[PDB]
């Protein structure tokens, strides 16, 4: 997997990659 | 924080897979 | 919606989603 | 322009609207 | 084509874009 | 390098296509 830095669009989509089945929970509280 | 373990330094596999269901 | 900053392919994806049957435009120009 | 009033600030969805047909 | 700094996913997808049929290889070493 | 080449400066379609098999 990458060693990078992922930012919004690029961000939700690694979770989607990332967890399958599972789905996700995408919530930004910076 | 996501934005922040991953938008600001970087998550590995496994700490991303602590924001899957 | 998002208060975010739109560049790129994802001011053009966001226009997408925003306009729906509309289509829209995109002109750069800055 | 749109990448200016978009990508360098920030466009409610209203002024993102304004770039529909 | 656009005279713009690609990166990441979007060096990618411009890469998908530009080669068609003769694919293309991504390697980076920066 | 392409992240050089590509995304620190800009590549022409040309430049770009020096990656493609
Ligand atoms: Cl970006
Ligand atoms: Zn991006």
């Amino acid at each position: 997997f990458v060693n990078q830095h992922l930012c919004x669009s690029h961000l939700v989509e690694a979770l989607y990659l990332v967890c399958g089945e599972r789905g996700f929970f995408y919530t930004p509280k910076t | 924080g996501i934005v922040e373990q991953c938008c600001t330094s970087i998550c590995s596999l496994y700490q991303l897979e602590n924001y899957c269901n």
